RNA sequence: AGGGUGAAAAGAACCCCCAUCGGGGAGUGAAAUAGAACAUGAAACCGUAAGCUCUCAAGCAGUGGGAGGGGGACCAGACC
RNA sequence: CGGUAGGGGAGCGUUCCGUGUUAGGGAGAAACGCGUGCGUGAGCCGCGUUGGACGAAGCGGAAGCGAGAAUGUCGGCUUGAGUAACGCAAACAUUGGUGAGAAUCCAAUGCCCCGAAAACCUAAGGGUUCCUCCGCAAGGUUCGUCCACGGAGGGUGAGU
RNA sequence: UCGGAGAGAGGCUCGGUGAAAUAGACAUGUCUGUGAAGAUGCGGACUACCUGCACCUGGACAGAAAGACCCUAUGAAGCU
RNA sequence: GAAGGUCACGGCGAGACGAGCCGUUUAUCAUUACGAUAGGUGUCAAGUGGAAGUGCAGUGAUGUAUGCAGCUGAGGCAUCCUAACAGACCCACAGACUUGAAC
């Protein structure tokens, strides 16, 4: 194990990580619950909460850089006026994970991510 | 002395207090025993200051460390070499009985193991609050146990 | 061997499989259906409908209650294999075989004889 | 690489079949989670307001 | 490469489990521990159950002597 | 009275035939065990079970007369094995639909790759693999309600 | 010359499908000596709990190849 | 059916797979038994760097003031708001013979 390791690099190049992540992100603040592996859940976890704290501060500084992650101009305004304002009293814990029954024909992992 | 542990605590009530992580014993050197107070400090009040003190920490771990890392001295190319350099350098014979000469340098694994540095002078020493300053070295990464034994220079 | 139901020509194997039935052996009809639904192995099927196949029928066909049922016999045997061919290098080092399975278990009541006896003076 | 001489087959092969012991429900207890009547072996959704359900009351 | 279930197929309605693949029963037949992979179906190979031996003991390991153990003996008689 | 190559001297068993539509068998061959009795031996005799039909005692006659090895031949079945592999490195995931089940089907929102190309058209060849409705054991070195898989229909109408 | 670190495709674990060269038989430790004379299986002695995974890979004159080297057999196939 | 072990969960300057170390929402019982192992958050440090917007000067490019501002991965402190679930199973019931020294 890498001394002081964090954020899995998956089995694909770096540029391949900041691409797939952009999906599970918007799809999370657009629908609600998203099924995925336990690894992805732990990964997307931070990439999502770190995007929510930005909206909490509002302003434009947390909008230009934010857009660098998600491209949907529909889910962006959301954070700047939807669920983040609901956590204006809660410091953290924006996302929530939970394990479930194994895959279908495949081993594991499996979990559903949803906002608390 | 509550969480995790349970049996070691109750098995310590024998005239004493506050249990550490791992009880370590010593040898003969004329010192106090369980009859006056039963509590050793960090002053030693005898080992004398100025002298050097040894430090036995716990070595780190590089996983299934190869052989080129437990010796660091094996040539090899990579851009065209078939040895890829990293290779152990291909050790062994081809048509000789012997017995693969056991004990010879090989990859193997690595992990926590005693080290001991010995010697090493001291710059500052403080008691009560507990704290010591060793001249660099200090085996293992901050998070072990260490024995910080006096000095077995003899 | 009271009731023996299962089948044959399964699309499973003889190695990967069986390792699932060797755990349900000597187990009740419940202790076996509460573990298979947790076994992340494909062998769980059609072995799942198996434990249910040996049962249920033995309830209306014969005089066997739902309880006291335990897997007496159980074993996976290799049936018929097919010699397939797959290219690789000039075609020579090949044979190929599909180890099929046709396990055949059986359920039956349980013996046991308990009769506690004590004295209560009043 | 090389090639094996005499294939014992019997015995040896059999012994190397113990490590693959019947892994009965590889997981913790996760028994009855109360008011479940049964529920899957491994841990599952807890009990509270209709959660994880596709539809609500 | 690949032969023949049975005399005649009456070569299996219906019922139960499954995805209305598969099996088990109910029936037919002198028989399906003969039913479409089917007659009599051994061996090589692959398993379950039962008794004994089996972690401080090694070399194509059987053989001769030989205790103990699980069973079968004879109204001891010391054997398989 | 050890015995190779060899020479010489005695026999068993197997298929068939003569002596046999005599006799044994459906109250029953064949296949396996056992009685471990019997002969110098290869074996023979009796018998239980299973099983389904004939087979054949004695002497002689006629044999394509019994092999665990000729890198034998044919077929089946072990082991290395359940190790590797699952076949350019142009990643993938999600919300729904259908289904017993689908990360790879379909539908939607995107990412990513190519962009004189892994676009289209045409010749050779191939030749019905095109389309639609279903099914899937086998063929798809994962599954598959998916498919150029299988089983039924439909479809190539120019004097230029 | 002393190379190290990091990013990918394998390797490792799990789930599904699923090979091979090869092999008389195995309860196939080392060493000295011996032996048609460089065997683990002979003799003496020492050492050594039973059984896997990953890796490095000398032994089993390992595997594939009745060797293209030499010679032998009044062989053969071409050439001069 | 206890001590204890094991499994799982949240993680590890420890690992190929196992093992090993810390912890499991009272952060297991009394006495403060010192009991956030991780992700996120807040602050700080460090590394880039003085950006967006806006105003002004210039035809433009460009530059200046706010800006030594903002952004910010594994570093440090602090914070458990999310997940560490109440429980189970496994393992048992003071436990052999003889002799000696004691009683």
């Amino acid at each position: 194990m890498r001394h002081g390791r964090k954020v899995p690099k998956l089995n694909r190049p770096p540029d391949q990580r900041r691409a797939l992540l952009r999906g599970l992100t918007t799809q999370l603040l657009k629908h609600g619950r998203i099924k995925t592996t336990k690894a992805r859940a732990r990964a997307v976890r931070k990439y999502v909460d770190k995007m929510i704290t930005m909206a909490k501060d509002g302003s434009l500084h947390k909008r230009r850089q934010a857009l660098g992650f998600i491209y949907e101009k529909q889910i962006v305004h959301a954070l700047f006026a939807e669920v983040p304002d609901r956590y204006g009293e809660r410091n953290g814990g924006y996302t929530r994970i939970i394990r479930t029954l194994p895959r279908r024909g495949d081993n594991a992992p499996m979990a559903y991510i949803e906002l608390v | 002395r509550d969480r995790k542990l349970t049996k070691p605590e109750m098995g310590h009530l024998e005239k004493s207090g506050i249990i550490p992580l791992r009880h370590l014993q010593e040898f003969r050197l004329q010192s106090i025993d369980g009859f006056e107070v039963t509590q050793k400090l960090d002053f030693g009040e005898l080992f004398k200051e100025g002298d050097l003190v040894d430090v036995s920490g716990t070595t780190i771990g590089k996983g299934f460390q190869g052989g080129i890392k437990r010796h660091n001295f094996k040539r090899g190319q990579m851009t065209h070499g078939s040895k890829s350099h990293r290779q152990l350098g291909s050790i062994g014979a081809g048509t000789t009985p012997g017995r693969v000469y056991k004990g010879k340098k090989m990859p193997g694994r690595m992990g926590g193991t005693k080290r001991k540095i010995r010697k090493l002078k001291i710059v500052k020493i403080d008691d009560q609050l507990n704290i010591i300053m060793i001249k660099g070295a200090l085996p293992g990464k901050p998070g072990n146990l260490l024995r910080i034994a006096p000095a077995k220079i003899v | 061997d009271e009731i023996t139901t299962r089948g044959y020509s399964i699309s499973m194997s003889v190695d990967k499989a069986r390792r699932v039935i060797d755990q349900i052996r000597g187990r009740s009809y419940a202790e076996t259906l509460m573990i298979l639904e947790l076994m992340p192995y494909r062998a769980c099927y059609p072995i799942f409908k198996l434990i249910y196949s040996a049962a249920a029928n033995a309830s209306h066909n014969k005089q066997f209650n739902k309880a006291n049922l335990i897997i007496s016999k159980a074993e996976v045997n290799k049936g018929i294999t097919l010699k397939k061919v797959k290219p690789r290098a000039r075609g020579r080092s090949y044979m190929i075989l599909r180890p099929t399975c046709h396990i055949t278990i059986v359920l039956r009541d349980i013996t046991h004889f308990d009769s506690y006896d004590k004295f209560l003076e009043s | 690489m090389a090639v094996p001489k005499k294939r014992t087959s019997i015995y040896k092969k059999r012994i190397r079949k113990n490590i693959w012991k019947k892994k009965g429900y590889w997981a913790a207890l996760k028994a009855f989670s109360l008011a479940k009547s049964l529920s899957t072996g491994n841990s599952k959704s807890f009990f509270v307001r209709k959660i994880s359900n596709q539809t609500l009351e």
